[PDB]
Order: structure tokens, then sequence, then C-alpha cells
RNA sequence: UGACCGAUGGAGUGAGGGCAUGGGUGCUAAGGUCCAUGUCCGAGAGGAGAAGAAUCCGGACCACCGGCUAAGGUCCCGAAAUAAUUGCUAAGUUGAAACGAAGUCAAGAAUUUUGGCAUGGAUAAUACACGGGCAUAAGCAAUUUACCGAAGCCGUGGGAUAUA
């Protein structure tokens, strides 16, 4: 039986408050951009954050090919995977995944600064990324935010 | 070209692209690298 | 109207006629009456006071309904493997239930 | 090589060098200097390197001096022998120095070139080293 | 190879029992000595093995001397 | 006269002799506070186990 | 404090180990070996270090959806400052030596010394690392204030075992 009496509430399905947010990449710093977003997605600024439940915003990313990369990392960035065959280990860097699109570099930067579980690979879908100031987003409409006030 | 841990100078010492070098264009027997 | 004050050493939010579970409080009976006077904050249903030295003059009056009510066993477990240490004993954690009548 | 001719007991105990040098730390009988930086152990084939260093240089004027004598023994144990049973064969000796320790002096020489044949003894020797002068020693010879 | 060491004696258990300003008894037994580290003085006595000991009971007193020579003396009434 | 030391830091990993200097404070707990009179015995005692102990 | 000492009933142990210090031995090698003084693991859970028997913090009677701290931290994975102020680093250094230029800042003396941070020396075999993303500060050095942070401490309820 329950002698709590006094309990915190967790959200559910039918009682979070999803919204739609469009955030702008103009001269920000790729890092320092993805990590912002990777808290709108998961929720974290909202009261009735609930770390089991898929609680945070859905996020337009804006102007993305004018994201900064600092230093020398444009081209000395070396991202390393494999093919699973013997002698398989391949390199590229920021730029291939600029020029194959930016929509692959932000996803790849925000996976990463998710959860590794199946919450984080549902939550991952929650974010688009464009490259121009041109999207096609009606019937949901979406509320501008300054990232630089976060 | 001659390349030593220690490399020590009319030859003229310069730097290009990280690495040490010294150069005589009067004797070429002299060049050194990475210093 | 509700009130945000603690109780038995910890903070409850409490209205009018609610039936709360408590720790437990020694020497009573049912029907006693128990007072509660160190209220942190009183919400008069928009009026919101909050009290650094408490909120003055605030008080909250209870009745007991119940003056043992004796939570769900836990069983506590303690083991070191390979060492042959092993005891397991049983745990009831105790209430008293009251019910508020008034909330000044 | 330079060692002693007798010596009480052919072995010794390995000690600890423990601080900086309180005495051969001043620079007599010469001018210029090497002083070591580091404590260590230094046998004679060293030292004679580096006399022979320093002598090839500087033609034969000035004086030479090495104040530092090998009379420490030490032991090596051998190929396939196992842990125990006592010390193993001589192996020659050892002058235990510490930091502060003047090894070599010159004197009688001009600078410019002392500083040389000096560097040159000091590279040959398994310690850093610091060039000392006196300090009372002027430009104008 | 082979060692030839490996010998030692049991020791003696030497050294000064009765410090100064203890109160000792009459046949205590005051330093364990190998030879007159310490000289017997005022109601100390000294035995075949240079043991020293009280003959009365006092107050041990350990003082020096000309070269430096110490003596042990009881100290009574 | 009267101060107070109060026990700050754990005994553990100490050596056995400060350990009974705590004991004959009378310190067996974390911040732990024991009232004694100035004397220079109960001074030394401070002075031992001073990096364990705040006077408050 | 309280368990020091006597006398009596019952034992177990007599394969130890790591770290620090003083040494011997070894090669001033070994996660080596032999002693001494402490400490911890043994027989010890909890917190940080990515993951570690003994390194740093800390000794778990039970419950609690209460509060304060320790080491260590406060951009995201991951709790708490994208806090404030002053400098240094341009190498993604960062989050191993003799020996060489001196790249750079700073302090001097009569070319020269001096320290701070970098740079070359720097190196093998299934795919690689700051744990990862990534960062020009979110690196390094200094200071100040808040905050996070444990089964440590306090609070509330409930037991047990002793000394008075
Ligand atoms: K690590
Ligand atoms: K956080
Ligand atoms: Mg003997
Ligand atoms: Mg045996
Ligand atoms: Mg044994
Ligand atoms: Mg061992
Ligand atoms: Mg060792
Ligand atoms: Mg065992
Ligand atoms: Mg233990
Ligand atoms: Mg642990
Ligand atoms: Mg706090
Ligand atoms: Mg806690
Ligand atoms: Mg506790
Ligand atoms: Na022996």
């Amino acid at each position: 039986m329950d002698t709590l009496s006094f309990k915190t509430i967790s959200a559910n399905k039918a009682t979070v408050t999803k919204e739609w947010v469009i955030v702008d990449a103009e001269g920000q710093t790729l890092g320092r951009m993805c990590a912002k977003v990777a808290k709108l997605l998961r929720g974290k600024y909202k009261p009735n954050f609930t770390p089991h439940v898929d609680c945070g915003d859905n996020v337009i990313v804006i102007n993305a090919d004018k994201i900064v990369l600092s230093g020398n990392k444009w081209d000395g960035r070396i991202y390393l995977r494999h093919t699973g065959y013997p002698g398989g280990q391949r390199q590229f860097t920021p730029r291939d995944f600029m020029n194959k699109g930016p929509e692959y570099l932000f996803r790849k930067v925000v996976k990463g600064m998710l959860p590794k579980n199946r919450l984080g690979a549902k939550i991952i879908g929650n974010l688009y990324v464009y490259a121009g100031t041109e999207h096609k987003h009606e019937a949901q409409q979406p509320r501008q935010l300054d990232i630089n006030s976060l | 070209m001659k390349v030593r841990a220690s490399v020590k100078k009319e030859c003229k010492i310069v730097r290009r692209k990280g690495r040490l070098y010294v150069i005589n264009k009067k004797n070429p027997k002299y060049k050194q690298r990475q210093g | 109207m509700y009130v945000i004050v603690d109780i038995q050493g910890q903070q409850m939010k409490v209205e009018q006629g609610r039936r709360l579970f408590v720790h437990h409080i020694k020497d009573v009976e049912s029907g006693a009456s128990v007072e509660f006077d160190k209220v942190l904050l009183v919400d008069n249903n928009g009026a919101i006071t909050v009290g650094s030295p408490l909120v003055e003059g605030a008080k909250v009056v209870c009745e007991v309904l119940t003056p043992l009510v004796k939570g769900d066993k836990v069983l506590i477990f303690h083991k070191k493997r390979r060492k042959g240490y092993r005891k397991l004993n049983g745990h009831r954690q105790q209430f008293t239930e009251i019910l508020v009548k008034e909330v000044v | 090589m330079l060692q002693p001719k007798k010596t009480k007991f052919r072995r010794q105990q390995k000690g600890r060098m423990k601080g900086f040098a309180q005495r051969g730390n001043q620079l007599s009988f010469g001018s210029f200097g090497i002083k070591s930086l580091q404590s260590k152990w230094i046998t004679g084939r060293q030292i004679e390197a580096a006399r022979i260093a320093v002598t090839r240089y500087m033609q034969r004027q000035g004086q030479v001096w090495v104040r530092i004598f090998p009379d420490k023994p030490i032991t090596k144990k051998g190929e396939g022998v196992r842990m125990g049973k006592g010390k193993g064969a001589p192996e020659g000796f050892v002058a235990p120095i510490t930091p502060g320790r003047i090894i070599f002096e010159v004197e009688g020489v001009p600078y410019e070139i002392a500083k040389e044949a000096l560097r040159l003894a000091a590279q040959k020797l398994p310690v850093t080293t610091k060039f000392v002068v006196r300090h009372d020693y002027d430009i104008q010879n | 190879g082979s060692s030839k060491n490996g010998r030692e004696s049991e020791s003696k258990r030497l050294g000064v029992k009765v410090y100064g300003g203890e109160m000792a008894k009459a046949g205590n037994i005051l330093v364990r000595q190998r030879g007159t580290v310490h000289h017997p003085g005022e109601n100390v006595g000294i035995g075949k093995d240079h043991t020293l000991y009280a003959l009365k009971s006092g107050v041990v007193v350990f003082t020096r001397k000309k070269n430096d020579r110490s003596y042990v003396s009881i100290k009574t009434e | 006269a009267k101060i107070k030391i109060q026990q700050v830091r754990s005994r553990i990993r100490c050596p056995k002799d400060q350990k009974r200097t705590l004991d004959a404070l009378g310190l067996r707990k974390l911040n732990q506070i024991v009232e004694h009179e100035a004397t220079p015995s109960i001074l030394g005692m401070v002075n031992k186990v001073r990096h364990l102990v705040l006077i408050v």
C-alpha cells in the first residue's frame, strides 16, 4: 500500500509539451551550437523534463553551410571508421561531410552528444538541417528562437 | 641532403613547414634537415 | 488554498481534508488533535506568501485517524560472495494517518 | 686504469648519494672548470676519455687537473647466473659524485678556447655539466 | 658460486638498564658492558664481567670527570 | 581557558599514535566538537593532530 | 577511554600482499628478493579517477521521493558557472633523454644570462583515441564567489548491545 502521498509526477506521451523551433547557424561554432541543439532535443529546458520520455522540441536548423570551425579543424580533424574487412580502416574529414551535405555533418555531431540508447536513437529524428533559409514546414507553425539567448 | 638530430650553421638557417633547414646554394654539400 | 508545511521533519503540500500519512507520532490516540505550525509557503488561490522565518500566524490543525500504520515489508539482505557471510532481515516502517481539518 | 693499489676489503656495499657537494665545489689551483649537475657513478674509462679529449685540444700549454678519484669497487653477476649465492665478479672501480662537485679544471689558458676544451671533455661524461670561472679573473689576462 | 660467510653469534643484550634519576635496590644491575665504559663510584660495585650493580638502595647518578670518564654512583638518604 | 576542537578529517590511514591522540582528546567521529581547558598538554595534543582538527 | 594486568574455559593463525620511508642484494632492473618503521588489502562496502584489491576521499544497525559537505568537479553524453577578473599557448600542444634552432612572452647585465609556454630529437605489426562528442577555450597559470558531489555529518521514524 502507498504511504507516500506526495510524489513527483512523470510526464508521458499525452502530457508532454512538444514544440517546433527554428535556430540559425550563421556564425556559430559547430560544437557550441550543437551542444545547445542537443539540450533542446533532449528537453533540458522544460520544467517537466522526464528522462524516459521524448519530451523535447523538434528543431529546424537554417543556414547550416555558414557554420564555423576554428583552427585547422576543417581538414585536420581525422574521423576514422572501419568496414569490417582486414585492412579496412578509412579516414574522412568535416570537409568531406560538408561536401556530402550539411545535414550529415550536423547529424554526426549531434549523435555523440545525445544519449546512447533507444530513446536517443528516436530523438535524433526530431532534427531537421537545411542549407539555405528556405524550408517547407507549414501546418506546424514553428517558432523562431535566438540561440544566443540560450 | 643530410638529416640529423642536431644541425648547426655563409650557410643560412631557415624554417619551412615546421622543419629546420640549413641551406647554402654556393656549396650544396652542406644542406641539412630536421634540426 | 494549499500550504507547504513540514510535519515530522518532511515537507508536505496540504489542503483541507487530505488524509496524509506521516512518520510515527508517539503517545497519541484516535481522534486526538495534533498541531503543526511550521508553514513555509501559503498559496491562497492566487496570493502567495513565502516565509524565511516561516509564515507568521500560519497553522495546520489535524486529527489522528490511525495511530500506527505499518508500511509494506522490505527484505534486507547482506551477502559477501565467497566469504560465507549472509543475513536476511525484515523491516516495516511506521506511520500515522492524519486528516487535516483547518488550514490557517 | 685509475684505481688504488690496495684496499682493506675487496667488496663494498652500494651506498646512497644524497645531496649537494659541500666540499670540492670551489675552484682552487686553477682558473676554469666544470661542475656536475647530477648524482652519478663515474668510471675510470669515462674519466680517461674526458682527459684525453681535453688534452688533445689546448695543445700542451696550461695545466689540467681531475679532482675525483675512483675507489669504490663494483661487481657484476654474469650470463645465466641466478639471483643469490653471494657477490659477482669484479668489474673495476667508480667514483660517486653529487651535484656541485668540480670534475675537471684548467689553468694558464685563454678563456675563449678553455670554454671549448672543457666542453669537449664534458661531452664524454654521463652527467650534465656547468662551466665555471674564478671569481677574480679579469678579461685582460 | 658459493659464499664463505654466513656466521654470527647471539646478541648479548648490553647497555644501561637503570638510567640516572631512577630508584634502585641493593643488588640491582645498572649497566651491562664490555670493559669499564662506565666506572663504579659510591655504593656501586663491579662484577667479573664488568657489570655495575648497586650495593645500597637509592638514586642512580651518572657523572663525568676529567678525560671525560663516566662514573655511576648511588645517592642514599 | 576553554577552547573548542572539531574533527574535520578522517583518521583512516593515519598512524596509531595519532589515532590514540584523537581518542585521548575525546574525538571519535567526524565533525565532532569537544571542549577542553587550554593547558600545555592539551595544546600539545592539538599540535600533534593539527592536520585533522579545527579550532572553533 | 575504558580495556592494562592475574588466574582459568574455548580458539584460530604460524603460504601473506601493495604503497611510503631507511637499507642490503640485483644492473641505483623487475608487478624481483631479504629485513626495519607505518599504513591499507587480506577480513572493507560507498565517491572521483572511462573501466583497476590495497593511489585520492571515506569505516555500511534499518528506513526516508529531507538537508550539509570530502576528494574531485560545473559545454553535451553526465549533477552543478557556456560565472567574473588578469595574463600565457597557435602546437589541437593540451583537455621520455643527451643534444639542436631559439617560435614566443617576460626580467636583466655587459654579446650575454634568466626563467614561463611551446618546437625538432619521438619509432611495427586485427582499428584508433583527451572515455566519447567536441573545444582556441570547454587548454595552461592565478584569484574570488556561488553551486554539484558519498552508505561521511545533520534531520525524522524504528530497533538492538553494553557501561553508568
Ligand atoms: K584514463
Ligand atoms: K550537467
Ligand atoms: Mg654480535
Ligand atoms: Mg611452517
Ligand atoms: Mg612463514
Ligand atoms: Mg613482490
Ligand atoms: Mg622495487
Ligand atoms: Mg585467507
Ligand atoms: Mg582493514
Ligand atoms: Mg573503492
Ligand atoms: Mg550545497
Ligand atoms: Mg546522500
Ligand atoms: Mg552514518
Ligand atoms: Na644472518
